[PDB]
RNA sequence: CGAGAGGUACUUUUCUUUUCUUUCUUCUUCGG
């Protein structure tokens, strides 16, 4: 069911704060895959600091069982939004209901997503 | 001192901080701006009860 | 390892040098920062949002270092990440015993064929520093 | 019915990125 799966690290946050009371921008460079990655991730409610490693899982469902719209309950920071743009060293352009992903990397490794599709996101630091 | 109402005390057979008379608050947030001020971000996390009147 | 100045990446706009040099010095010793110098845009009223800072040693250099790496480095809500400078601030060895105070030093050259030394002029009370890494 | 007075009534009505430069002292190029 699950189309990526990867253990990403961050690198650098956008504010680079503690009580900002914003969205951060972070940037996660992955292991063994060379991935870039851009997400908006509340840290005053999900903290994440710069040093620390995190899996991220990409599943257009969450059943696991099928029913394309019991469910998977082992991350922890489970959201959802829609790819509206493939526009391409490929790169997905993911909005969850304005927070913005940039998941660019190589073009083998991204090729199963369609256009204007609906997928979750799921997160879990370890 | 950054309390405008007797929230915080200081226990004199420890020198440490307590709290006496919780509902005393009226939820101002001084207490954790200056501690956000002072570096510790984390040090004073008041929340209220959704179900205690 | 060549030098100890080190550049701060992201510092508030807001503040002045001494407020970062109370912070650097409760968070590391007691006068342990040598040099502070915020650049300016303007003359004396507009700060960038970067600094350098020169230590006195090289483990007080590495233990920032690692405070910074860790993210243990929290200045108003500011989290300061350190990185290498392009110079220091001062042109000054850092090493206790290679900054030579209150020398004698005289000039002159070998008079006869032995290896002797007239002196013209002498001068009391110089400073001495002895710059490895920049050669002089 | 005309004159004299005081009063309500135009309020910001167009400032632009808020990121713009100081890490400086550095090989002229060709042929006899």
């Amino acid at each position: 069911i699950i189309m990526f799966e990867d253990i990403f690290v961050v690198d650098k946050l956008d504010p680079d704060g503690k009580k900002f009371d914003k969205v951060t921008r972070v940037e996660a460079r992955s292991h063994n895959l060379e991935m870039f990655m851009h997400l908006d991730v509340n840290t005053e409610v999900y903290p994440l600091a710069v040093g620390d490693k995190f899996t991220l899982a990409m599943a257009p469902t969450l059943n696991l069982d099928g029913t394309p719209d019991t469910l998977a309950d082992k991350y922890e920071y489970i959201m959802h939004g829609k790819l509206y743009k493939i526009s391409e060293k490929a790169e997905l352009y993911v909005s969850f209901g304005g927070l913005l992903m940039l998941l660019q990397g190589d073009p083998a490794h991204i090729s199963h997503f369609e256009l204007d599709q609906r997928l979750f996101l799921l997160m879990r630091k370890l | 001192e950054s309390s405008p109402t007797k929230v915080f005390g200081m226990d004199p057979v420890t020198r440490q901080v307590v709290v006496v008379d919780p509902e005393a608050y009226t939820y101002d947030e001084e207490v954790i701006k200056k501690a956000e001020a002072m570096g510790k971000p984390g040090l004073i996390e008041i929340s209220p009860k959704d179900d205690s009147f | 390892t060549n030098r100890s100045t080190v550049k701060i990446s992201n510092v508030p706009q807001t503040i002045v040098a001494d407020e970062l040099l109370r912070f650097l010095e409760l968070h590391l010793g007691e006068d342990t920062v040598f040099a502070l110098e915020i650049p300016t845009t303007r003359d004396n009223w507009k700060p960038r949002d970067f600094a350098r800072v020169q230590f006195t040693t090289l483990e007080v250099k590495s233990r920032a270092q690692l405070l910074s790496s860790q993210s243990k480095l929290l200045f108003k809500t500011h989290n300061l990440r350190l990185s290498e400078a392009y110079d220091d601030i001062i042109p000054r060895p850092v090493d206790p015993r290679k900054r030579l105070d209150d020398i004698v030093l005289t000039v002159g050259f070998p008079e006869s064929d032995e290896k002797r030394f007239c002196a013209l002029e002498k001068w009391d009370g110089v400073r001495c520093w002895i710059l490895t890494e920049k050669r002089r």
